[PDB]
C-alpha cells in the first residue's frame, strides 16, 4: 500500500533527549527501522514510500 | 611439554616424574585446579538430567592425586589460597577430612586433638585455619576488574562459581566461633601461624567490639615470642613482622602497659592519648 | 509582532540565552534562517539544543531553570538603567 | 642490562624486516615490555609535528614494506598509523609485530592509535586468531597481543590543531576532556562512546543517523563544524573507509579520510595514500601502489 | 566581615568567636551555583543513585576543570562549610566534584596513588569540607587522613560508599537543630535511625585492616564508632 | 535520563490537538518516552499496516 510520512520540520525538534540527539534524528531512525520491519513482509514489494516537510509548497 | 590429566589417571609415576621435573608444566597448582574439575564436573543422564558427579574409582584417584600433590607442596596454605578458587579449596579440604577418617557431619570441636593420630589432627588444625583465613580474606575488599561486554556463555560459570562461593562462605560464618574454639585448645612454627591466624581473626571481629582487641593483642605478643624462639629457621612460618608490629601498636593505643620508653613515644601516640 | 521589525536595540544576539520558552525559539529560528541569518540562526538552534529545557520534563527542573533564567535576565536589566 | 636489550631488539627489528616472526618467549617478552612502555600515555597522547599519518593497514605485510620504502625508514620519519593493521591479512600476525617492535624500540618516533579491529571478539571471527593458532600452534601469542591491544591510546593531537583518531566524533562525546576522562582499559564495548569513536563515519546527511555498520554512528558537515568551533580543532583525520585517491576531504577540509592500505584484500585494487606534515604544519600527500611479489 | 553577624554579645570572655549568618551562607552558595554551573538538572537535593552520574559525566567534567582552574573556590566552599545549613543549597556543586574524582580514579594504572598529585589534594579536601560542614560522623570525617597510603581502587571504593552513605542521609534544611544557647544550628547524629556509617564503617574498617601493612599507626583513630 | 523504569505493557494515548483527528480518520496517535516502547509503537505500526475500508457504525 501508498506509504506517506509526514515529517515536522520546525525548529521546535531540535531539543535533545538524553541521548544527546535531536528529535528530528529520533525521527529518521524510527523511520528507517519502520522501512526496515516492513521490509520482512513479503507484501513489502508493493510499497511506495513518501515524505513530505512542514515547509511552504512547492517544496 | 604438555601432559594433562589423563597420563597421570593411567600411570601414577607420571605425577611424581613430573612433580619433580624442575619446571613442572602445567604448574603443580595448574594440576590441581585441573583434576579438580574432573572431579567435580556433573554427570548428565541419558534423560538429560544433571546431577552430582559419582564418587567412582577414577574420581577417587583425581582426589587422591590431588592431596598427593598438596602433600608434597606442604599445604601451604598461602599458596593454595592465592593459586585456587575458594569452592576448590572447600572441597579439597572436605576431601582431606574424610580421607584423614574423620567421620563426617561431626563437629570438629567435639573430637580431642591430642587422641587424634597426628595426621589427623594436623588436618583438622588446616581446615580451621584454612576457614578462619577465608572468613578474612572475604571481609578484605578486592578491586573488581574491568567488566567486559557481556558474554552470554562465561558469565553463566562466573555467576554459578560466585554464588557457591558466597554459600561456602555464609557456611564458614556460622560456624567462625567453633573454629576459634578449636583453635585455642590446638595451640597447646605451626603454633607461631595458629596464634597469628587467631590474632587476625580476634582484629576482624573486634573492628565491631573493643573487647577483642586484647584477645588479639595477647595473641600478637605471643607470635612475636615466637618468632624470636624460632629464629631464622622457619621453614614452614611465614608472617610478616610489619604487620604484626602493626596490630601491636594498634592494641597498645588501647592497653597502656607503663614502660613509656618501651612504648611509642611519638607526639602522634602522645596527642591520642592525651 | 515585536521580534518582526529590523530596528533593534537591545543587544539581539546576547539575549537568546535568557529566552525560555521553546515556542518563541522556534520562531526565531524561523524568522532567521527566512531572513538569511546564519549566525544568528545557529545560535538559536544551539539555545534551543541546551538539555535543560525540553518541554518534557517533570517541570520540577523547568520551573527552576525559568525561575533561574528570570534572576539572571531581571539582574542585568536591572544593572544596565541606573 | 638496558644496552644488551637493546641490542636484542635489534636483531628482532632486522628480523621482522625478513618476514620471519619472532618465537613465542619473545614474543612474551616484547608483549609484557610494552605494558610497561604503553600505560604511561594518556587517552589523548599529544605528538609534536613533524609527522607522517598513515591509514588503515589490515596487516598486508607487503603493503607496509613498500609505505616503508615511501615514507622513509622508521627511525627517520615519524609515524602515526591509524588502526586496523591485525584483520584481513594473510601476514596480519607479522605486520602487528612488527608494529610493537617499532613502538617499543623507538617510543616517541612512533605511535598506534587503537581501530575498531584490535579487540577480543573481532579477531577471533576475523582470521588473527586463526592465523597465530595456525602460526605459533597455539593461542598463546593470541592472548598476548588480544591483552596488549588494551592498552593503545585512543586519539592523537597534532600541535593543537590537527585530531586524528579512527573512527569519528560521537553524540556523547563533546570536549577533549570527556576523552582524556574517558578509560581504555577495557575490551571495546558494543555500545557506548569508547564504542563509537571506533565506528563513527563522516556523510553527507546532517544531524547523526544509526551507521549500516551495525555499531557507532554517522556524523553530518554541522556536527564536525560545531565540534571544531568547541574545541579550536582545524581538521579531524580518520581512517575507516576504503578510499580510490587514497586520501579524501569531507565536510568542506574538516575531516581527512586516509587509507593506507592499497588493493584492499588483494581485489579492489585501490591505491593508497600517506600524510605527511612538515615542521611549519605544511601538509603534502604520498601515493602508491603494492610493490612487486 | 560582611557575613558575620557583629552581634554585639562578646560570645565568652574573650575568646568566643561571633556565629556567621546562615542567611548570608546561603547567598554565597547559591551565587557560587550559579557562576561555576547555572545547570539545574540535578537539582533536586537528594542524592540520587551513582549510575545517575553516568548521564552526568559531562557537566561533572567542565566543573572539575573549573576547580583545578581556580583554586579560590576550594576557600570558599570552607567558608560556607563554617555555617552548617548552606552545605544542603551547595549540593549540585559536590555531586559534581565527587563524580570527577570517582570518574578519574578509576582509570588510574598506577599502583601508587600520589602520581596523580592534584587529584589526592582534591579529594582530601573535599572529604575534609564534607566533614565540617557535618553531613558526615566524625569517624568519616577522619576520613581523609589516609587517602595518600592507598591504592586507587581503594579510595575509589571508599569514596562510593560515602556516596551511599550520604544517599542514605540526604542534606536537607532539617535536621539542622537550632540551638537557643548559640545560634550554630545542629545536626544530631544517631537520631537518623541509621546513624553511623554502620555497613559502610565496616568497609572503612576492612579497608583499613586489608591494608595493616603501613596503616597500623594511623588504625587508633576510628577505634569504636 | 528516566530514572523511571517504565513497565507499562502498552502505548498511552496523546493529549494533542492533532489527537482528535488522529481518531476522527481512524488511527492511534502514539506518545513515546523511551526508545524500547517507542519500539513497541514501531512494530504496533507494522502491524497495523493493512488493507480496510474506514466506516463509522451505529447503532
Ligand atoms: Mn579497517
Ligand atoms: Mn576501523
Amino acid at each position: 500500500p501508498i506509504l506517506l510520512f509526514l515529517i515536522d520540520t520546525s525548529a521546535s525538534m531540535n531539543q535533545r533527549s538524553h541521548l544527546g540527539t535531536t528529535y528530528l534524528d529520533t525521527a529518521k531512525g524510527a523511520v528507517e527501522t519502520f522501512m526496515k520491519l516492513r521490509a520482512r513482509d513479503p507484501a513489502s514489494r508493493g510499497d511506495r514510500y513518501m515524505l513530505v516537510t512542514f515547509e511552504e509548497p512547492p517544496y | 611439554p604438555q601432559t594433562c590429566w589423563f597420563e597421570f589417571l593411567l600411570e601414577e609415576s607420571l605425577l611424581e616424574k613430573h612433580l619433580r621435573k624442575p619446571c613442572p608444566d602445567p604448574a603443580p597448582v595448574q594440576l590441581i585446579v585441573q583434576f579438580l574439575e574432573q572431579a567435580s564436573k556433573p554427570s548428565v543422564n541419558e534423560q538429560n538430567q544433571v546431577q552430582p558427579p559419582p564418587d567412582n574409582k577414577r574420581n577417587r584417584i583425581l582426589k587422591l592425586l590431588a592431596l598427593k600433590v598438596a602433600a608434597h607442596l606442604k599445604w601451604d596454605l598461602d599458596i593454595l589460597e592465592k593459586s585456587l578458587s575458594v569452592p576448590v579449596l572447600n572441597m579439597l579440604l572436605n576431601e582431606l577430612l574424610c580421607i584423614s577418617k574423620v567421620p563426617p557431619g561431626t563437629k570438629h570441636v567435639d573430637m580431642d586433638l591430642a587422641t587424634l593420630p597426628p595426621t589427623t589432627a594436623m588436618a583438622v588444625l588446616l581446615y580451621n585455619r584454612w576457614a578462619i583465613r577465608t572468613i578474612v580474606q572475604s571481609s578484605f575488599p578486592v578491586k573488581q576488574a574491568k567488566p567486559g561486554p557481556p558474554q552470554l556463555s562465561v558469565m553463566n560459570q562466573m555467576q554459578q562459581e560466585k554464588e557457591l562461593t558466597e554459600n561456602i562462605l555464609k557456611v564458614l560464618k556460622e560456624q567462625a566461633a567453633d573454629s576459634i574454639l578449636v583453635l585455642e585448645a590446638a595451640l597447646k612454627e605451626m603454633q607461631c601461624q595458629v596464634c597469628y591466624d587467631l590474632g587476625a581473626a580476634y582484629f576482624q571481629q573486634g573492628s565491631t567490639n573493643s573487647a577483642v582487641y586484647e584477645n588479639a593483642r595477647e595473641k600478637f605478643f605471643r607470635t612475636k615470642e615466637l618468632i624470636a624462639e624460632i629464629g631464622s629457621l622457619s621453614l614452614h612460618c611465614t608472617i610478616d613482622e610489619k604487620r604484626l608490629a602493626g596490630y601491636c601498636q594498634a592494641c597498645d593505643v588501647l592497653v597502656p602497659s607503663s614502660d613509656s620508653t618501651s612504648q611509642q613515644l611519638t607526639p602522634y601516640s602522645q596527642v591520642h592519648i592525651c | 509582532k515585536s521580534l518582526q521589525e529590523q530596528n533593534s536595540h537591545d543587544a539581539m544576539d546576547s539575549y537568546y540565552d535568557y529566552i525560555w520558552d521553546v515556542t518563541i525559539l522556534e520562531y526565531l529560528t524561523y524568522l532567521h534562517h527566512k531572513r538569511g541569518e546564519t549566525d544568528k540562526r545557529q545560535i538559536a538552534i544551539k539555545a534551543i539544543g541546551q538539555t535543560e529545557l525540553n518541554a518534557s520534563n517533570p517541570e520540577e527542573v523547568l520551573q527552576l531553570a525559568a525561575q533561574r533564567r528570570k534572576k539572571k535576565f531581571l539582574q542585568a536589566m536591572a544593572k544596565l538603567y541606573f | 642490562d638496558e644496552k644488551v636489550f637493546t641490542k636484542e631488539l635489534d636483531q628482532w627489528i632486522e628480523q621482522l624486516n625478513e618476514c620471519k616472526q619472532l618465537s613465542e618467549s619473545q614474543v612474551k617478552s616484547l608483549c609484557e615490555k610494552a605494558k610497561e612502555i604503553l600505560t604511561k600515555e594518556s587517552n589523548v597522547q599529544e605528538v609534536r609535528c613533524p609527522v607522517t599519518v598513515c591509514g588503515d593497514v589490515h596487516g598486508q605485510f607487503h603493503d607496509l614494506m613498500e609505505l616503508f620504502r615511501i615514507g622513509g625508514k622508521s627511525p627517520d620519519t615519524n609515524y602515526l598509523f591509524m588502526g586496523d593493521y591485525v584483520d584481513r591479512g594473510y601476514y596480519s600476525v607479522e605486520t602487528v609485530t612488527l608494529l610493537v617492535a617499532l613502538k617499543v624500540r623507538y617510543r616517541e618516533r612512533i605511535t598506534i592509535l587503537r581501530g575498531n579491529h584490535e579487540s577480543r571478539q573481532i579477531t577471533q571471527v576475523y582470521g588473527f586468531y586463526d592465523e597465530c593458532l595456525r602460526k605459533y600452534g597455539n593461542a598463546n601469542v593470541w592472548k598476548y597481543f588480544t591483552d596488549l591491544f588494551d592498552y593503545l591510546p585512543l586519539t592523537a593531537l597534532v600541535d593543537g590543531q590537527i585530531f586524528c583518531l579512527h573512527g569519528g566524533l560521537s553524540p556523547s562525546i563533546d570536549t577533549l576532556d570527556h576523552i582524556r576522562a574517558l578509560d581504555r582499559l577495557q575490551e571495546v564495548p558494543h555500545e557506548g562512546p569508547m564504542c563509537d569513536l571506533l565506528w563513527s563515519d563522516p556523510d553527507d546527511r546532517g544531524g547523526w543517523g544509526i551507521s549500516p555498520r551495525g555499531a557507532g554512528y554517522t556524523f553530518g558537515q554541522d556536527i564536525s563544524e560545531t565540534f571544531n568551533h568547541a574545541n579550536g580543532l582545524t581538521l579531524v583525520s580518520r581512517a575507516h573507509q576504503l578510499v580510490m585517491e587514497g586520501y579524501n576531504w569531507c565536510h568542506d577540509r574538516n575531516v581527512v579520510t586516509i587509507f593506507s592500505a592499497p588493493n584492499y584484500c588483494y581485489r579492489c585494487g585501490n591505491q593508497a595514500a600517506i600524510m605527511e606534515l612538515d615542521d611549519t604544519l605544511k601538509y603534502s600527500f604520498l601515493q602508491f601502489d603494492p610493490a612487486p611479489r | 566581615h560582611c557575613c558575620s553577624a557583629p552581634g554585639g554579645t562578646e560570645c565568652g570572655e574573650c575568646w568566643g568567636a561571633p556565629i556567621l549568618s546562615p542567611e548570608a551562607a546561603k547567598a554565597v552558595a547559591v551565587t557560587l551555583v550559579e557562576s561555576v554551573c547555572p545547570d539545574a538538572a540535578g537539582a533536586e537535593l537528594a542524592w540520587p543513585p551513582e549510575e545517575h552520574a553516568r548521564a552526568t559525566v559531562e557537566r561533572d567534567l567542565r566543573i572539575g576543570r573549573r576547580f583545578r582552574e581556580q583554586p579560590l573556590l576550594f576557600e570558599l566552599l570552607k567558608l560556607v562549610a563554617a555555617a552548617p545549613p548552606a552545605l544542603c543549597y551547595c549540593s549540585v556543586l559536590l555531586r559534581g566534584l565527587l563524580a570527577a574524582l570517582l570518574g578519574h580514579w578509576e582509570a588510574s594504572r598506577h599502583p601508587d596513588t600520589t602520581h596523580s598529585p592534584w587529584h589526592l589534594e582534591a579529594s582530601c579536601t573535599l572529604v575534609a569540607v564534607m566533614a565540617e560542614g557535618s553531613l558526615l560522623p566524625p569517624a568519616l570525617g577522619n576520613m581523609h587522613e589516609v587517602f595518600s597510603q592507598l591504592a586507587p581502587f581503594e579510595v575509589r571504593l571508599l569514596l562510593l560508599s560515602v556516596w551511599g552513605f550520604l544517599r542514605e542521609h540526604g542534606p536537607l534544611p532539617q535536621k539542622f537543630i537550632f540551638q537557643s544557647e548559640r545560634g550554630r544550628f545542629i545536626r544530631d547524629f544517631s537520631r537518623e535511625g541509621g546513624g553511623e556509617g554502620g555497613p559502610h564503617l565496616a568497609v572503612l574498617h576492612s579497608v583499613l585492616h586489608r591494608n595493616i601493612d603501613r596503616l597500623g599507626l594511623f588504625s587508633g583513630r576510628f577505634q569504636a564508632p | 535520563m528516566s530514572v523511571e523504569s517504565e513497565q507499562l505493557t502498552g502505548v498511552p494515548l496523546d493529549d494533542s490537538a492533532i489527537t482528535p483527528m488522529c481518531e476522527v480518520t481512524g488511527g492511534r496517535s502514539y506518545s513515546v518516552c523511551s526508545p524500547r516502547m517507542l519500539n513497541q509503537c514501531l512494530e504496533s505500526l507494522v502491524q497495523k499496516v493493512q488493507s480496510g475500508v474506514v466506516i463509522n457504525f451505529e447503532k
